[PDB]
């Protein structure tokens, strides 16, 4: 899938 | 002499970014003047990605659960809108060092620099290409959602693009900073398909004679070819077909070198049924299409900023 | 995912660039504290670059043949002093931009960033590596004398670099910021001559383990060798020979792809005996030795800076 | 030769 690539 | 892959100086955005938290959920913010732009996914959590219905997200969000941070100062977050797929957060405190600046949308084949960022801190800056199917082959890490691409003419910051997500392909997709998204994607984390890349052929021939100013003649052959004869091999090699304002646009960089288009044409034609046998073009052995031809100009004449 | 030739960000050193001019002669100076840093040969006009005799030149010269401009604002010369290649202007004016920096003498096979400046104004910023016959690959014009090369290192921006000339083979020399040339080289317009460029080895293998890092497998095979094997065959190859040293630095790498370095090593020496059959490697067709094991690291786990 | 690179 797409990844959103915020962080944690 | 010499051709480098060449980035806007950074200076001018990297007193704009911020880091925006939610929750667990951190990523980069663009502030300008008195307004925090953000990809809208910052409102999810990791469990709401697959499947999430943004304007659900937002009923149990108030102002306090925005946390922006400017480095040292923080920043009060006093009003927020979802706007396409991005937010606007309303802050207490206007950017002393907002620029001048303007929201463009590029389209393929255009250029841009991109300052890559983790928790509103600069990482690094290089340079891309949007690619004919409204990717980009940029280098993202979780984290760096937020990150912006830019241009720069005269004094004006040109903001083109806005960070959101990478494809399983090892590509990425942004929106532009009215929160449209390039290309046929959307924000959640679904498989979705992009259009099959082509070659930029404009940027190639532009790259070309960049070589040919720099001295690397040997592949200019003794052939020349027509529209229409090198479109033929051109499709067959996943190369976007030239039109005749492609070759006008080339038109000052023919007249500098002294070498006609249809020439080049020629010349790129056989690079492609015969290859570079060994040799190298400005240091590459692949053909280099995140050249545009004002690009070419712009490094090969020197041209400033403020 | 991604793997770019990056830069770092420039902002903390856009700040520092002014335009030196001494007669009809214009560069670039770097301006730090209330002492702006330029090359010596601003004091030539073109008569004198075949031989010149700076030390007879220097002493025509007094304060006020030096125009030093800062954008609009002018900076009054109160003294100066040559140190070496360099000259030092003291100016009335202490730049409030000065940032943490420190003055560093790289070694070849280490990387830098350099902002290209063109009358005191910044062009654009590229990565490069300094090669082992200590040239740079660089994309320099007349008027870039001056131009800077820095690393920057969480706080404190390391200047390594300054440039001051091109060679006749389209690669670039300079000095540190204390005026000692990188090389053999001296600022004279005679016929100089670079050694041989060598291959940095380690940066390969690094770059090598970046590609692993993000998906491109193709390459291992599964061999091993030893370090005076690969040496015997990577000598002929005009690649640098290996010691223990490099493995040693390539460790965190290794540990982080679980292939060993001396596996690492007979996946290139076969890369190198055969060729990549057409095969790229993160978009590359040539094996690339301008990236360092920090370097990767730095990009693949997203370090940042203040 | 070598070619010192400041402008005019």
């Amino acid at each position: 899938s797409a990844v959103l690539q915020s962080g944690f | 002499s010499g051709f480098r892959k060449m980035a806007f100086p950074s200076g001018k955005v990297e007193g704009c970014m911020v880091q925006v938290t939610c929750g667990t959920t951190t990523l980069n913010g663009l502030w300008l003047d008195d307004v925090v732009y953000c990809p809208r996914h910052v409102i999810c959590t990791s469990e709401d990605m697959l499947n999430p219905n943004y304007e659900d997200l937002l009923i149990r969000k108030s102002n306090h659960n925005f946390l922006v941070q400017a480095g040292n100062v923080q920043l009060r977050v006093i009003g927020h809108s979802m706007q396409n797929c991005v937010l606007k957060l309303k802050v207490d405190t206007a950017n002393p060092k907002t620029p001048k600046y303007k929201f463009v949308r590029i389209q393929p084949g255009q250029t841009f620099s991109v300052l890559a960022c983790y928790n509103g801190s600069p990482s690094g800056v290089y340079q891309c290409a949007m690619r004919p199917n409204f990717t980009i082959k940029g280098s993202f890490l979780n984290g760096s959602a937020g990150s912006v691409g830019f241009n720069i003419d005269y004094d004006c910051v040109s903001f083109c693009y806005m960070h959101h997500m990478e494809l399983p392909t090892g590509v990425h997709a942004g929106t532009d900073l009215e929160g449209n998204f390039y290309g046929p994607f959307v924000d959640r984390q679904t498989a979705q398909a992009a259009g099959t890349d082509t070659t930029i052929t404009v940027n190639v021939l532009a790259w070309l004679y960049a070589a040919v100013i720099n001295g690397d003649r040997w592949f200019l052959n003794r052939f020349t070819t027509t529209l229409n004869d090198f479109n033929l091999v051109a499709m067959k090699y996943n190369y976007e077909p030239l039109t005749q304002d492609h070759v006008d646009i080339l038109g000052p960089l023919s007249a500098q070198t002294g070498i006609a288009v249809l020439d080049m044409c020629a010349s790129l034609k056989e690079l492609l049924q015969n290859g570079m046998n060994g040799r190298t073009i400005l240091g590459s052995a692949l053909l280099e299409d995140e050249f545009t031809p004002f690009d070419v100009v712009r490094q090969c004449s020197g041209v400033t900023f403020q």
